[PDB]
């Protein structure tokens, strides 16, 4: 049987790379060719194209946030699961101000108005969600590894759920 | 659905969305009952047709004999009309 | 796939079980243990199966009356003597095996052999004792006085084994219980309690030679043998339903579904033990460290998610083995409205053994099977049950090392082969009590033993 | 919608005691699908400017086009046979007594089917087709300027065919939608049983009822294939293979067999409008058969004498339609109409107490 | 409840149940429901052996009158009057509903009213003979009827699974064959029809043509020039066969004609589709007058706006004096 031979090859290979250091954790020296490219192309490209374009986009983004009176981390959409899991655990004082800022922004945007300049002198790029995003990613990675390492077989279209993995009832068209 | 008393459920587990109709036909069995059966894979699957054959047809025919008199009267009407039609045609046309 | 040997040096460090056959044919088995307490008993090959339809229930009646006095002693004297030794006489009777053992201190090992021999060989089956026990047995026989687990256990045998004596219940029908008399019991003792069918098991601070010398002295006058049992065909497994639909007993429904299993000595028995461990057991009221929603057991995990409530208030697998047949299945206790999901999920789980069983689930199950088995051998009575049951079932006691050696060979592929041969597209029996509107017909449930996918 | 399918096919419960007469509805649903499919395919080749030459072209030039032509014609006969038998079935067991909403949903499909079948017959574009629609349309000549708007000319022409074709193409699709309202009410308002009362013996549909329903539909297919390929029963009048002549009438002007009952009613009554109204009466009067009853009973499982006389009355009226307009037939037909009225009054009237 | 209706009305012709009961109006009254006899423990009537010996029934066949379909029943929906007829419980008539509440039948002489009204609870009335007539089934399968205990196969039987799956497999086997035949046949109808396939093949009878003559055959909607070529015409194209690569579309006459004497080409100018006229131009070949394209005796473009050579259709020679286009 060829599947048995293939299974042994996979087992032996994976056993031979256990404990390997990830590529990013290796101390890597650039090749003599990438160093030349960085010496010539990268400086000129930054001065003439990348630097000005990205400053132009960044400064516009800061202005847009300041006009709405929101922070950058407010702009995250909770349809993303990491954001939703992080928002479950944020403390109440952070939550209250986040909601108020987001509500004011939508009112301003909907009515085509901008925040008064008196209230615009703040840094919008303060990363207040970072501790909770990292905790949420850790929780999700543990669940991924210890509980979702195989494609599981379940009885199909039973109890309001397709049986293909989703956990909410009536959350697909074929489960109406 | 059945009566409200019949479909009143004892358990608090919610009715699955795919069994709505199944649980609207629930019955409240009074006094209990013992149900027994055997898988068709361990039974004769055609003998019951033969065993029940004569009684099935006897009771079918005795019930259908109730329509004997009505059918004869309608048939008697069918014959009179058919031969009343022939005589009329001949009288009006034949010489 | 083979992942190595799990046998350890500690598994080999256990005192040997010495089994010798006395001239009369009685086997004497002993294991020494560094304990201050011992267990000595007689595990006899007898039970309801070997009773005839008219006499069914005699064995159970005899077991209850055996300790109620002997020809030499009296009930008060016997009970007083055992108490003075600080011991307690126990006994049980099953479909195929019976036991009469005593838990005692070290000094009471040999005295207890005498008491147990006197009870077994010279029972004084006084009429007054019989009549009082008739009242107690009659009350026990009532279904209202039985648990629903006990009822289903008997009804599974009644439904599965309609053609043979394994279908008979141990307690017996009420008609027989009403008519049993001393003569019935005297005949059963003479025919069934013979040396060739008895094993004297002693576990504790015991010496094999001394136990053997006492056994030969006290069981000298036992009947050496009885005629060989009738030769019979393989018990026929009847795929049937026996469901007691009662909507006046509350919300919980009890269901048991059975497949044909394997005999004790089958090469596949250990595979069926492992499959029983993979099915596992779950209780909403004792979930354990891991919640159902995050369980490694696939049946448990999918069940806990159903309708955001869970479709299993309780379930357990069962693997019952007899000399020439066995039963393998699961028992469920669940809400009335959950029965269709529960039976469907536990049948989908058994069908999965034939198609998609992961190495991870097998390896977890091997460890929890070993933990259950080894922990059962902790006390002397646990060891004694193991020695006696095994010698009757196999003629020898399998060592912990041998059990692990054979279990090492079993893998996901072996489980798949055995399940494909025996459980896939197989016939099933369903039994039930309680509100069972949700339970479908046997044929509908029998179609869940195979998959359209794969 | 896989959980809706599972709730109405897989875990749908029905009584075990039903007969094969409960399989008729399933047969209607399946043959209806076939009629829609074969119609769509036939229109890939059909010529609406001359229906007479289109049929010839399909039968001779298209590969296996004869199968499409004969299936569509013969399956229409089967649709009416099965539907009428379903109506007779419902009348016999008086399923309308409590499941009136099911009866109402069904009658709508009956009304639509009548229009569908008639216009389709016209699309053949033969002698009977032209003269049949000419006669029927004159019934509404009383309403001013209504005939001109419907026909699109002063006589039936291809202009009329073009517009009737659109109704024939679309109305059957609406009929399929009404079949969903019919099945919705059947599944909510549980079906009747051969016994009057409601009993606890239901089994799931997919594993038991569907197997039995397939056995019935395969048995009907063995009969339909014999008719389809060999024409063991004359179910299409031959006069529709004659080219249309607007100046000469055919020997007789009659519809398909399944319209004969209504055709005779008109031919019998002297006044044209009275004939139309009696046609209206027969279909509408059976919608209120149980409405005036006052007793706790569904009149079920008696000797059903009135029922049997009514079924034979339909058969005899169908027989009179085939015959020429002989005076003697007219007299007897009128007696049958009077007799039918008395039977319906027996159904409607509640009983007094001795 | 779902939309529902009852005929609880005041009829103009039919009396209410209180006025005229339709049931046998003889009931036995107790003081407490426990005083009723137990049907299960009550002896029934002695069994008969002939259907003609069965007992008589208490029902009145003619309980109802007037026009309408025959029916026997005991109950109706009609409304009662606020002052209903007083029932004769002394004789056994049933007292339940309005005839109890809106009457004084319940009143005894010296009994406390609470005790008197307690007796007229509906549970205290049972029809005379209830315990001796009502059936008390012990099973749904009477003795003598077939059941699983009679149809079970012998224990030495053979497996019935293999044949069962053969039967259900055969249903699928035949069904799939009918399905494939239906699908293929329907798709087949879209192939060009018998009239069209027939018209798409024209046979050229090269018999009667003269060297140098050009004739036109309408083939699949297009003009197909079929010209017999004189030796001069053939030699002319052969001469240009050497100057190939000096032509807009280099092609050799050998690769455009199957037989040198016969040139079959589609007569459609490659510029804008106009049909060229033969024996015209500078090469005596085919000149399209629309915009001035000149083709040679092999049909190759030699001058004008046209970009390519006139196409050679698919055609074979059936014999020496017949071609088949297509
Ligand atoms: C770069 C580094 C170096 C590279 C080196 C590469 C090394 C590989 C190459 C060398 C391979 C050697 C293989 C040795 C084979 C050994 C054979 C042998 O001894 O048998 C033991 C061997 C295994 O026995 P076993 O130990 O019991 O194990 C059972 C399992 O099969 C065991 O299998 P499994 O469990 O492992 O499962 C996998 C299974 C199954 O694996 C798969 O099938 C893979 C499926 C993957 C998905 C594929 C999707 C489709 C993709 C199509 C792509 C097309 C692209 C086209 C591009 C065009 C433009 C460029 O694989 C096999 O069955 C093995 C196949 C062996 C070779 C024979 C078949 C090859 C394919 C032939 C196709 C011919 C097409 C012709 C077309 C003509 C057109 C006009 O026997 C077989 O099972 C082999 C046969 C398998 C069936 C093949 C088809 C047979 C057809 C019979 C027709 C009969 C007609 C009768 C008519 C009667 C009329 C009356
Ligand atoms: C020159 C000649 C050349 C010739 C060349 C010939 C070549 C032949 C090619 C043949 C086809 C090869 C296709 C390969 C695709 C590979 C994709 C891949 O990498 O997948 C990894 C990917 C895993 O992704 P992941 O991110 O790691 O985890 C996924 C989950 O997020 C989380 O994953 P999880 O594992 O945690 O979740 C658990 C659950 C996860 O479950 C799923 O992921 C299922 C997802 C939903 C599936 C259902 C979708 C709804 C229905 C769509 C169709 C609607 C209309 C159908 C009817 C129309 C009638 C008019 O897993 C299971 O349940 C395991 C068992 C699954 C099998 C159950 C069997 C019963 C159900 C039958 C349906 C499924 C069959 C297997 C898939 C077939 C793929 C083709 O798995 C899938 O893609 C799952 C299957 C979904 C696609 C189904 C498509 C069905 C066919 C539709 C028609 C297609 C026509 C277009 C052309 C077809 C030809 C190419
Ligand atoms: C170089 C050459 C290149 C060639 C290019 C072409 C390549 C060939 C292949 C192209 C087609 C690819 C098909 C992909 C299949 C994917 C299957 C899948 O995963 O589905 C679930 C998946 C959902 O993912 P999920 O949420 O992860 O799944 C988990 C849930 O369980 C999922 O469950 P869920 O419920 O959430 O989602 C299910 C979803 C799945 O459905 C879809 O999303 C649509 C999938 C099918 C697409 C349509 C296929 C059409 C092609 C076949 C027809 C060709 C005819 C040709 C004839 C020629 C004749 C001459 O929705 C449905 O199932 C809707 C079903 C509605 C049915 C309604 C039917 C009517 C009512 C009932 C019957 C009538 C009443 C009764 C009457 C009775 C009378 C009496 O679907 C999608 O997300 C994808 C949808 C498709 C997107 C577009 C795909 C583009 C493909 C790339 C190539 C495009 C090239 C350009 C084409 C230009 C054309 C003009
Ligand atoms: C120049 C000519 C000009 C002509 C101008 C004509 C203008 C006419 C204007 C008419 C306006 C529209 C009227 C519509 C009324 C709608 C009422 C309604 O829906 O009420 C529901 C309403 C619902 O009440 P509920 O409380 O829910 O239920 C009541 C319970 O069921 C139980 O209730 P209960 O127990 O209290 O009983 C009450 C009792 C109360 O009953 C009565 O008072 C009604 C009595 C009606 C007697 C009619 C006898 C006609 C005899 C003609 C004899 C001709 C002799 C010629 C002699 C020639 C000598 C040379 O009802 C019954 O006993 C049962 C009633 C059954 C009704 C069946 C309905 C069938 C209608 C269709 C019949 C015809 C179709 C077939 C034939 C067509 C072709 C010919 O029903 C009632 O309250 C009962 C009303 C029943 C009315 C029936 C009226 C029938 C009239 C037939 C006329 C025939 C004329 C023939 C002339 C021949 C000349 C030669
Ligand atoms: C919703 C309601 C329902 C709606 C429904 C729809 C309604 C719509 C409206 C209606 C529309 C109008 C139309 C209605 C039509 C209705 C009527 C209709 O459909 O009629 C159709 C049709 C009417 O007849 P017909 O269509 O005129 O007949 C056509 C012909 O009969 C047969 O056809 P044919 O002649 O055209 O074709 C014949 C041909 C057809 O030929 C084929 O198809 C065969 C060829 C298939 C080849 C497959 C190859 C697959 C593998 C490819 C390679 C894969 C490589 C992959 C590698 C992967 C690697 C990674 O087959 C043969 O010639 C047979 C021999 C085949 C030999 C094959 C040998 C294979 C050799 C392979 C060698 C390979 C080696 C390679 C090695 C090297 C490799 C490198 O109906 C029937 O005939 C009914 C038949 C029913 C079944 C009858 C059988 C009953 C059996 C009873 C058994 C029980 C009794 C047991 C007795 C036991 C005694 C003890
Ligand atoms: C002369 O010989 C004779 C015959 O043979 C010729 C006979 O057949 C007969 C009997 C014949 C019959 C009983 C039937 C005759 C049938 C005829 C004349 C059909 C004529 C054509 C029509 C009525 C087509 C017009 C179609 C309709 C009005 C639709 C019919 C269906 C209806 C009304 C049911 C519910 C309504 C619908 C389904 C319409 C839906 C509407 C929409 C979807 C519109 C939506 C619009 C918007 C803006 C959203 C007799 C008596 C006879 O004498
Ligand atoms: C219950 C549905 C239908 C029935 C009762 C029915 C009935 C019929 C009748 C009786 C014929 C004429 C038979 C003959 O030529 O003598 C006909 C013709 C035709 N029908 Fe239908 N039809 C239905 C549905 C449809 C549908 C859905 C379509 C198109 C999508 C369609 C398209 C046609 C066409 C094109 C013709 C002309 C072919 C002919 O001469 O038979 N029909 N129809
Ligand atoms: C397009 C035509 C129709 C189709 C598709 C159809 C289909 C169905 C089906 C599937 C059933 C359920 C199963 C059955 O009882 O056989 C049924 C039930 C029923 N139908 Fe129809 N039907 C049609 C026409 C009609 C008509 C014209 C009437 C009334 C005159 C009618 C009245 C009923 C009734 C009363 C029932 C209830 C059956 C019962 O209670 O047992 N149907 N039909």
């Amino acid at each position: 049987s060829f599947h048995r031979a293939f299974a042994r090859v996979v087992c032996n290979y994976n056993k031979s790379i256990e404990g390997s250091v990830p590529w990013y954790q290796v101390k890597r020296e650039k090749s003599p060719f990438q160093q030349v490219w960085d010496e010539v192309f990268t400086p000129i490209w930054f001065k003439l194209v990348k630097g000005p374009y990205e400053r132009w986009e960044y400064n516009a983004l800061v202005a847009r946030y300041r006009g709405m009176g929101i922070m950058a981390d407010d702009a995250m959409n909770d349809k993303d699961m990491i954001v939703e899991r992080a928002l479950d655990i944020i403390p109440e004082d952070i939550r209250i101000q986040r909601y108020r800022r987001m509500m004011r922004g939508a009112v301003l945007a909907g009515r085509k108005l901008h925040l008064p300049l008196e209230l615009q002198n703040y840094d919008p790029m303060v990363p207040y969600m970072a501790p909770y995003i990292e905790e949420a990613k850790f929780q999700m990675q543990e669940e991924q590894e210890l509980l979702a390492y195989h494609p599981w077989d379940r009885r199909l279209y039973t109890a309001g759920v397709s049986g293909f993995g989703e956990t909410s009832m009536h959350s697909t068209f074929l489960t109406m | 659905p059945n009566t409200k008393r019949d479909i009143r459920r004892l358990g608090s587990y919610p009715v699955p969305p795919e069994s709505k109709n199944f649980w609207r036909g629930r019955f409240q069995v009074p006094g209990g009952q013992i149900q027994q059966g055997v898988s068709p894979m361990q039974q004769k699957i055609f003998f019951q047709w033969w065993w029940n054959l004569p009684t099935r047809y006897f009771w079918r025919f005795t019930k259908w004999s109730d329509f004997l008199i009505p059918s004869l009267m309608w048939y008697t009407g069918f014959l009179m009309c058919k031969n009343d039609v022939e005589e009329g045609t001949r009288s009006r046309y034949w010489y | 796939y083979y992942w190595g040997s799990t046998v350890t040096t500690e598994m080999h460090n256990v005192s040997p079980t010495q089994v010798t056959r006395l001239p009369n044919g009685m086997r004497v088995a002993t294991q020494f243990s560094y304990t201050d307490s011992a267990t000595v008993g007689l595990w006899i090959d007898a039970g309801a199966r070997y009773e005839t339809k008219e006499s069914n229930g005699t064995a159970h009646f005899l077991e209850r009356v055996l300790y109620l006095g002997t020809k030499n002693r009296s009930r008060d004297q016997l009970e007083t003597e055992v108490e003075n030794l600080g011991a307690n006489l126990n006994s049980y009777t099953g479909r195929e095996q019976t036991a009469f053992y005593a838990k005692t201190t070290k000094d009471g090992i040999l005295p207890c052999i005498d008491i147990l021999a006197d009870c077994i060989l010279n029972p004084k089956l006084d009429g007054d004792e019989i009549e009082k026990e008739r009242v107690r047995i009659t009350q026990d026989l009532q279904a209202v006085n039985q648990s629903y687990e006990e009822l289903l256990y008997d009804k599974v045998h009644t439904a599965c084994y309609r053609d043979c004596s394994l279908g008979q219940t141990v307690i017996g029908p009420e008609e027989n219980v009403a008519t049993i008399k001393r003569d019935h019991m005297v005949n059963y003792l003479y025919n069934n309690f013979t040396a060739d069918r008895m094993v004297l098991v002693a576990v504790g601070p015991v010496d094999h030679a001394q136990i053997v010398k006492e056994a030969e002295k006290k069981f000298a006058n036992i009947r050496p043998t009885a005629g060989p049992r009738m030769l019979e065909e393989k018990p026929y497994f009847c795929a049937s339903e026996l469901v007691y639909r009662n909507d006046d007993m509350g919300p919980t429904a009890h269901i048991a579904i059975a497949y044909e299993g394997v005999p004790w000595r089958s090469p596949d028995y250990i595979t069926f033990m492992l499959m029983n461990a993979i099915i596992g057991s779950y209780d909403k009221k004792n979930e354990g460290l891991v919640p159902g929603l995050q369980s490694a057991n696939r049946i448990t995990q999918t069940g806990a998610t159903r309708m955001d409530v869970g479709c299993f208030d309780y379930y357990t697998g069962f693997n019952i083995a007899y000399k020439d047949t066995g039963l393998f299945g699961f028992y469920i206790a669940t809400d009335e409205v959950a029965v269709e999901h529960a039976v469907g999920d536990l049948m989908f789980g058994v069908t999965s053994f034939s198609y998609s069983l992961t190495e991870e689930e097998v390896m977890k199950a091997k460890r929890e099977l070993k933990t259950n088995f080894f922990s059962g051998l902790d006390n002397t009575t646990g060891v004694a049950e193991d020695i006696g049951r095994q010698i009757l079932a196999y003629g020898r006691r399998l060592s912990p090392a041998e059990f692990v050696e054979r279990l090492d060979q079993i893998d996901s592929q072996e489980v798949q082969r055995v399940a494909w041969n025996r459980l896939h597209d197989a016939e099933i029996t369903m039994t039930g009590v309680g509100p069972l509107h949700g339970l479908l017909q046997l044929w509908d449930l029998r179609r869940q033993t195979w998959w359209w996918r794969y | 919608f896989i959980l809706i399918i599972k709730d109405n096919i897989i875990l749908y419960n029905i009584n075990d005691s039903i007969n094969y007469l409960w399989n008729i509805g399933y047969i209607i649903m399946v043959v209806m699908i076939v009629q829609v499919i074969t119609g769509i395919i036939i229109n890939l080749y059909m010529n609406i400017n001359n229906g007479y030459k289109g049929i010839i072209y399909i039968i001779k030039e298209i590969y296996y086009g004869y199968i499409l032509r004969y299936i569509h014609n013969n399956n229409s006969t089967l649709i009416y046979v099965v539907v009428y038998l379903h109506i007779i079935r419902n009348l016999y067991y008086k399923t309308y007594y409590y499941n009136i909403l099911i009866w109402y949903s069904g009658m709508i499909m009956l009304y639509q089917l009548i229009i569908i079948g008639f216009i389709g017959y016209i699309l053949g574009w033969g002698q009977l087709s032209y003269w049949g629609i000419t006669v029927i349309i004159n019934l509404i000549s009383g309403i001013p300027y209504l005939i001109l708007l419907i026909s699109g000319n002063y006589y039936i022409t291809i202009v009329t065919i073009k517009r009737l074709y659109i109704v024939h193409f679309i109305l059957p699709i609406i009929l399929i939608y009404v079949e969903i309202i019919h099945v919705y009410y059947i599944h909510y308002l549980i079906n009747n049983n051969i016994v009057e009362y409601n009993v606890n013996n239901k089994i799931i549909f997919n594993n038991y009822i569907l197997v039995k329903d397939n056995n019935g539909i395969i048995f009907i297919l063995n009969i339909f294939i014999l008719e389809l390929n060999n024409n063991i029963f004359i179910i299409a009048d031959n006069d529709n293979l004659i080219e249309i002549n607007i100046l000469v009438t055919p020997i007789h002007i009659i519809p398909e067999w399944y319209y004969l009952y209504w055709y005779s009613i008109l031919k019998l009554l002297p006044n044209k409008y009275s004939g139309l109204y009696i046609v209206v009466n027969s279909i509408s009067i059976i919608n209120i058969l149980s409405e005036y009853k006052i007793v706790i009973s569904e009149y079920k499982n008696y000797k059903n004498i009135i029922w049997y006389n009514q079924i034979i009355q339909y058969i005899s009226m169908i027989y009179i339609g085939i015959q020429l307009p002989i005076i003697e037939y007219i007299n007897y037909g009128r007696y049958i109409i009077i007799f039918n009225i008395l039977l319906l009054i027996m159904y409607l009237y509640p009983k007094k107490k001795k | 409840h779902r939309p529902t209706t009852v005929k609880m009305i005041d009829s103009w012709r039919t009396e209410p149940s209180s006025e005229k009961p339709m049931w046998y109006n003889r009931f036995d009254q107790v003081d407490h429901i426990s005083q009723h006899p137990d049907p299960e423990k009550t002896e029934k009537y002695p069994p008969v052996d002939d259907t003609r010996k069965l007992m008589k029934t208490r029902g009145d066949p003619h309980i109802m009158r007037g026009w309408g379909e025959y029916v026997y029943c005991h109950y109706e929906h009609l409304r009662e009057p606020v002052f209903p007829r007083k029932p004769d419980v002394a004789k056994g008539e049933l007292a339940a509903g309005a005839n109890v509440t809106r009457t004084d039948v319940w009143k005894r002489e010296g009994e406390p009213a609470i005790q008197s009204i307690a007796r007229f609870n509906p549970d205290n009335f049972r029809p005379v003979g209830y315990a001796e007539n009502i059936p008390c089934p012990d099973t749904c399968v009477p003795e003598g009827h077939l059941d699983f205990r009679h149809t079970r196969l012998p224990t030495w039987h053979a497996d019935r699974r293999p044949f069962h799956y053969f039967a259900t497999g055969m249903f699928g086997l035949i069904g799939l064959a009918f399905l494939r035949g239906t699908v293929v046949k329907v798709v087949h109808g879209l192939w060009p029809a018998r009239d069209a396939i027939a018209a798409g093949v024209i046979e050229v009878d090269l018999r009667g043509i003269q060297p140098g003559q050009n004739f036109v055959v309408k083939w699949r909607g297009k003009p197909v020039f079929v010209r017999r070529r004189t030796q001069a015409m053939i030699d002319a194209a052969t001469a240009d066969d050497a100057i190939v690569n000096s032509l807009r579309d280099p092609e050799r006459d050998k690769d455009r004609v199957k037989k040198p004497e016969w040139l079959v080409m589609l007569g459609v100018c490659t510029h804008l589709g106009c049909v060229p006229y033969p024996d015209q131009g500078l090469y005596g070949g085919y000149f399209c007058p629309c915009h001035g394209s000149h083709y040679d005796h092999s049909g190759r473009i030699r001058l004008g706006p046209a970009p390519l050579n006139m196409e050679i259709p698919t055609y074979e020679f059936t014999d020496d004096d017949t071609i088949i286009l297509g």
